[PDB]
RNA sequence: GUUCUUUGUAAAGUGCCUUCGAAGAGUCGAGUUGUUUGGGAAUGCAGCUCUAAGUGGGUGGUAAAUUCCAUCUAAAGCUAA
RNA sequence: UUGACCUCAAAUCAGGUAGGAGUACCCGCUGAACUUAAGCAUAUCAAUAAGCGGAGGAAAAGAAACCAACCGGGAUUGCCUUAGUAACGGCGAGUGAAGCGGCAAAAGCUCAAAUUUGAAAUCUGGUACCUUCGGUGCCCGAGUUGUAAUUUGGAGAGGG
C-alpha cells in the first residue's frame, strides 16, 4: 500500500518499510473441492431444482431477470446475495439444458 | 431540587447503590495475596519467572501509534525467524500469538532481537535430573526492557523544501476530499463514448 | 468421502427424499410418544461432527415440541399494573424452545449428561427435536478424555443452563461488539458496570 | 399392541403415499434366480473375524519374527468385501469390481448416495434383499453395504456371467425409472369397493 | 534421588519438490413482533414465515445500490489463574 | 422346517445411577409495583423484589465468524481508564457503554469432514488368577449408521 508521510492525505501515516506474511488458511476460508463440489453437483441429481428452484426459474422465463431478482429477494433478503441465486440457475439453465 | 448557580449533576443513585457495594477493604490484603503467589508459584515452578517472553509491539490509534507496547504472544514468522517451532519454543518460555502477525520489518527486528539475547540466556536442562541450577531472575519482561525501536536521531542539519507543511496538509486533505467529485469530471474525460 | 455427502444433502430439505420426510417422521413423531429415548442416529452427519460416538454409553431423546409462544401465566385477561407490560398471548419467550425439550428428557434422567439436541421437523402445532446423550456412568465414555470432561458434576443439568449449542446462543455471550450489552454473564456484567466499589485513600 | 401398529402403517401408509423417483425403484428387488446362485458364490468369499484373526498371529510367529518376513506371510485376503465409507468411497473412484446396494437401513438417508454414485461414476450395481442374510455370510450384522473388487481364477467364471444380467436386469433399467414416481397401491375397500363407484356411473 | 526392567522391523518434531488442503444449515441473514436495551431506519435475544453459498460469508456503529478491500471463520467441543 | 433380522418391550430388572439439602455469591428463566417525573400511561424504578430450573468453590465466561483503521493490534477474567462523555430518554426525569492507554494475571487446545483396509484391527460386562482406581488366559455384545487408529486451520494430510 505504502503512505505519504504526510499526516493526513490518501494516506495519514508513515512510509516504514512493510513485509509480507505466511498462507493464513484464514483469508483461504471461502474454499470449494473435488470431494464437495463431486457432491454439489450429484446433489443437483440425487435431489436437484426443489419447489423454490422450479418457482423462480420460471419467473426470469417470465418477465426477465429483474422480476426473478425480487423473489430470490423474498427468499433470502440480500439484494446482492440474490444476484449469485439468478446466475446460478443460468447455469442450470444455459450450462445444463440450452446447448 | 434546583435553586441557585450550581453545575447539573447526574448522580446514578436511584436504585439499590447501598446493596450492590464493595469499599476495597480487602486492597492491602488480596494485594499481599499477591506477592504470595509469588513465592508460592515459584517453590513449584522451580528456576522459571512469574511472567513468560512478552514481545516490542507498537501501539494502534491516532494517540498510540506514537510509541510501542509491550505485546502479547509471539508469530511464527518471528518464531522460525529465531530458529524453532512453537509446540516446543511455548515448552520453553516463549509466548506464541499465531492468530496475530507482523506486517512491518523495522519492528520484526527489534522484535527478532529480543528472541535472540532471550534464548542465548536459557540454560536448559533435559530429563536427566541433575539440572546443574543456575538460579533464576525475578521477572521475565522486567529483564528485557522495551527497547523502543529507534528513536532515530536528536540533533540534524536545517533542511528548507519552501512547502510551507501548512498547505501540504491544506492540500493533503483536499487530497482525500474532492478524490470522489473530481474523479466525476474525471469520469466524463475518463470514457471517450 | 461419504458422511459429507449427507452434509450437503441435510441442507436442501425441500424435494424428494427430504420433502417426503416430511410426510413420514411427522406422523412417527406422533405415533411413539411425546417425550421418549431413542436407539441410533437419525442424522449421522449432525449428531456425529456435533458430538455423537457410535459406542456404549450412548442413548439419543426424540422430542415432541409446542411451538408458538408462552402466554403471560396471569389469569384471564387481568395483569394487575401499568400498560408498558400488561400484553399476555403477545410475550416473546427469551429461551429457544429447543431448550424446551433438551430441558424436559434432561430432567426425566439427571443421571446423565445433555450434550445437544437437533432440529428434524417443524409444522404449526409442533417443532419437533432430537437428543445426543452422554452417559457419565458407562466405562464406554469413562475411559476417553476425548469427552470424559462430561462425568465431572461441574456439569449437573448441562441442558437447563446454558452450556449446549442453544446455550451459549440462549446467554447473549459471545465474542464481538454485537453482545457489548452483555459480552460478560448477564447479571455479572450487570451487577458490574453499576457497582459503586470505593479504595482505601477515595480518589 | 403399540408395535405392530406404528411399523405396519410405517411401510404401507408408504405405499398409499407417492414414493419418489429415490424409491419406487424398491419391490423391482433382486429375482429370486440372483438370490440362488449370489448365496452359493458368496459361500467362498467370508473376510478376517474369530479363529482367523487368531490363526494369522500363528503364521506370523514361523514368518516375521523368525526368517524376517516384511509386512508379507500369507496370502493377501480374497473373499468378500464390506463398509459403509469402504465400499462407498469404492465406486466414488472405480476401486469396486461388484456393488450391492444397501436394501433397508431404516435411515435410508446415509444410502441416498450409492445410487446416483454408480450413475455419474459407471458401476454394476443391485439393490439386494437381506441385510440380515448379508451379515450371516459376511459374518456381520445388518448393513447391506457389501463389494467385491477382486476374487479367484476358479470361481471369476461365474461372476462376469451375472456381472452383466444385474448390470442390464438393473443397472440399464435405471436411467429409465429416472423420470418414475412409483407408489399409489390401494387395497381391497377403496379399490373393488372404488370399482363399484366409477363402473356405476361411467360408461355401464 | 538410587534400584529392578526395552516397551524398539518402536514413536514424534523442523527440511526439499509435488499433488492437495474437505473446513459444521430450518444455520445465515432477511421479514414482521414484543421485550430488552447507550445500540439510535433491529443491541442481542425469541417468535411463526423464508431457507442459500464458497475470489463465499459475519463485520467496517445512518438506510440503500455498484466497485474491491480491510477484517476475520460461526452453525461442534475441553480450559487453571 | 430351521434361523436370523429391526423396533418394541418385558421382568422382588444381571446390573448400574437419579431426586434433595444448603442456597451471602454466580449461570438461566422469570417479573412488577411503590417510587421519580412536583399530577401522569413512555420512560424511570429494575432486565432489581418475590416467583420457578441447576451446580459448584468458585461454576459461567474462555482462543476469536475479536478489536480496529493504525507502523496496527491480538483467548478469556477482573482491575484503574474511558465517562457519567458520544450516546438512549414527554432527548422530559433521568438511562447508559465499548475499543485504546495503565493493570494484576496470563496458557493451551479437540471431534466430523479421506481410501488404512495388507486386514473389527478397537470399546461393556462377566470370569481363573494378579503387584487390583486396573491387568492377562477364557467368553459376549455396542459398533461397519466410524469405536481404533490419521485428521484441526496459526495448520496439516496421501506420493517420493
Amino acid at each position: 500500500t505504502v503512505k505519504t508521510g504526510i499526516a493526513i492525505g490518501l494516506n495519514k501515516g508513515k512510509k516504514v518499510t512493510s513485509m509480507t506474511p505466511a498462507p493464513k488458511i484464514s483469508y483461504k476460508k471461502g474454499a470449494a473441492s473435488n470431494r464437495t463440489k463431486f457432491v454439489r453437483s450429484l446433489v443437483r441429481e440425487i435431489a436437484g431444482l426443489s419447489p423454490y428452484e422450479r418457482r423462480l426459474i420460471d419467473l426470469i422465463r417470465n418477465s426477465g431477470e429483474k422480476r426473478a431478482r425480487k423473489v430470490a429477494k423474498k427468499r433470502l433478503g440480500s439484494f446482492t446475495r440474490a444476484k449469485a441465486k439468478v446466475e446460478e440457475m443460468n447455469n442450470i439453465i444455459a450450462a445444463s439444458r440450452r446447448h | 431540587a434546583i435553586s441557585k448557580n450550581l453545575p447539573i449533576l447526574k448522580n446514578h443513585f436511584r436504585k439499590h447503590w447501598q446493596e450492590r457495594v464493595k469499599v476495597h477493604f480487602d486492597q492491602a490484603g488480596k494485594k499481599v495475596s499477591r506477592r504470595n503467589a509469588r513465592a508460592t508459584r515459584a517453590a513449584k515452578i522451580a528456576p522459571r519467572p512469574l511472567d513468560l517472553l512478552r514481545p516490542v509491539v507498537r501501539a494502534p490509534t491516532v494517540k498510540y501509534n506514537r510509541k510501542v507496547r509491550a505485546g502479547r504472544g509471539f508469530t511464527l514468522a518471528e518464531v522460525k525467524a529465531a530458529g524453532l517451532t512453537a509446540a516446543y519454543a511455548r515448552t520453553i518460555g516463549i509466548a506464541v500469538d499465531h492468530r496475530r502477525q507482523n506486517r512491518n520489518q523495522e519492528i520484526f527486528d527489534a522484535n527478532v532481537q529480543r528472541l535472540k539475547e532471550y534464548q542465548s540466556k536459557i540454560i536448559v536442562f533435559p530429563r536427566n535430573g541433575k539440572a546443574p541450577e543456575a538460579e533464576q531472575v525475578l521477572s521475565a519482561a522486567a529483564t528485557f526492557p522495551i527497547a523502543q525501536p529507534a528513536t532515530d536521531v536528536e540533533a540534524r542539519a536545517v533542511q528548507d523544501n519552501g512547502e510551507s507543511a501548512f498547505r501540504t496538509l491544506r492540500l493533503a486533505r483536499s487530497e482525500k476530499k474532492f478524490r470522489g467529485i473530481r474523479e466525476k469530471r474525471a469520469r466524463e474525460k475518463a470514457e471517450a463514448e | 468421502g461419504a458422511y459429507k455427502y449427507l452434509e450437503e444433502l441435510q441442507r436442501k430439505k425441500q424435494s424428494d427424499v427430504l420433502r417426503f420426510l416430511q410426510r413420514v417422521r411427522v406422523w412417527e413423531y406422533r405415533q411413539k410418544n411425546v417425550i421418549h429415548r431413542a436407539a441410533r442416529p437419525t442424522r449421522p452427519d449432525k449428531a456425529r461432527r456435533l458430538g455423537y460416538k457410535a459406542k456404549q454409553g450412548f442413548v439419543i431423546y426424540r422430542v415432541r415440541v409446542r411451538r408458538g409462544n408462552r402466554k403471560r401465566p396471569v389469569p384471564k385477561g387481568a395483569t394487575y399494573g401499568k400498560p408498558t407490560n400488561q400484553g399476555v398471548n403477545e410475550l416473546k419467550y427469551q429461551r429457544s424452545l429447543r431448550a424446551t425439550a433438551e430441558e424436559r428428557v434432561g430432567r426425566r434422567a439427571a443421571n446423565l449428561r445433555v450434550l445437544n439436541s437437533y432440529w428434524v421437523n417443524q409444522d404449526s402445532t409442533y417443532k419437533y427435536f432430537e437428543v445426543i446423550l452422554v452417559d457419565p456412568q458407562h466405562k464406554a465414555i469413562r475411559r476417553d478424555a476425548r469427552y470424559n470432561w462430561i462425568c465431572d458434576p461441574v456439569h449437573k443439568h448441562r441442558e437447563a443452563r446454558g452450556l449446549t449449542a442453544t446455550g451459549k446462543k440462549s446467554r447473549g455471550i459471545n465474542k464481538g461488539h454485537k453482545f457489548n450489552n452483555t459480552k460478560a454473564g448477564r447479571r455479572k456484567t450487570w451487577k458490574r458496570q453499576n457497582t459503586l466499589s470505593l479504595w482505601r485513600y477515595r480518589k | 399392541p403399540e408395535y405392530v401398529r406404528v411399523q405396519r402403517q410405517k411401510k404401507i401408509l408408504s405405499i398409499r403415499l407417492k414414493v419418489p423417483p429415490t424409491i419406487a425403484q424398491f419391490q423391482y428387488t433382486l429375482d429370486r434366480n440372483t438370490a440362488a446362485e449370489t448365496f452359493k458364490l458368496f459361500n467362498k468369499y467370508r473376510p478376517e473375524t474369530a479363529a482367523e484373526k487368531k490363526e494369522r498371529l500363528t503364521k506370523e510367529a514361523a514368518a516375521v519374527a523368525e526368517g524376517k518376513s516384511k509386512q508379507d506371510a500369507s496370502p493377501k485376503p480374497y473373499a468378500v468385501k464390506y463398509g459403509l465409507n469402504h465400499v462407498v468411497a469404492l465406486i466414488e473412484n472405480k476401486k469396486a469390481k461388484l456393488v450391492l446396494i444397501a436394501n433397508d437401513v431404516d435411515p435410508i438417508e446415509l444410502v441416498v448416495f450409492l445410487p446416483a454414485l454408480c450413475k455419474k461414476m459407471g458401476v454394476p450395481y443391485a439393490i439386494v434383499k437381506g441385510k440380515a442374510r448379508l451379515g450371516t455370510l459376511v459374518n456381520q450384522k445388518t448393513s447391506a453395504v457389501a463389494a467385491l473388487t477382486e476374487v479367484r481364477a476358479e470361481d471369476e467364471a461365474a461372476l462376469a456371467k451375472l456381472v452383466s444380467t444385474i448390470d442390464a436386469n438393473f443397472a440399464d433399467k435405471y436411467d429409465e425409472v429416472k423420470k418414475h414416481w412409483g407408489g399409489g397401491i390401494l387395497g381391497n375397500k377403496a379399490q373393488a369397493k372404488m370399482d363399484k363407484r366409477a363402473k356405476n356411473s361411467d360408461s355401464a
